[PDB]
């Protein structure tokens, strides 16, 4: 029955891992790297992405 | 139009400021913008058609 | 030449580039400086900054 304690640990670990994985999402933008967008897109339209 | 003469450009330093001043071009467009700062970014597999 | 505004010849050159998928065969004009180690510094490696 220690899985009950284990499940508490796993859920927090899983949720944190899900948050980390979300960074790679482009969210409809050109790329998921903040720096690359700015060098690729000029300030007049970079803020859109 | 039929040919779509294309060039595979590689292994050289590319400066596009030459183009801007060249032959008083009366139109251009990038679809990836940053015409001023294209010169800073390195590129892979540059392929130009005319 | 008479049909001035309408069908005067325009030459169009279109160049395409792929963005930092691999070592860059072609690069823009930028100087290179000596690297430093074990120092919290800004780095711009082949466009990856």
């Amino acid at each position: 029955a220690l899985g009950k304690l284990q499940d508490v640990v796993n859920h927090n670990a899983q949720a944190l891992n899900t948050l980390v994985k979300q960074l790679s999402s482009k969210f409809g933008a050109i790329s998921s790297v903040l720096n690359d967008i700015f060098s690729r897109l000029d300030p007049p339209e970079a803020e859109v992405q | 139009v039929y040919a779509w003469n294309r060039k595979r450009i590689s292994n050289c330093v590319a400066d596009y400021s030459v183009l801007y001043n060249l032959a008083p071009f009366f139109t251009f467009k990038c679809y990836g913008v940053s015409p001023t700062k294209l010169n800073d970014l390195c590129f892979t597999n540059v392929y130009a058609d005319s | 030449p008479t049909y001035g505004v309408g069908h005067q010849p325009y030459r169009v050159v279109v160049l395409s580039f792929e963005l930092l998928h691999a070592p860059a065969t072609v690069c823009g004009p930028k100087k290179s400086t000596n690297l430093v180690k074990n120092k919290c510094v800004n780095f711009n490696f082949n466009g990856l900054k």
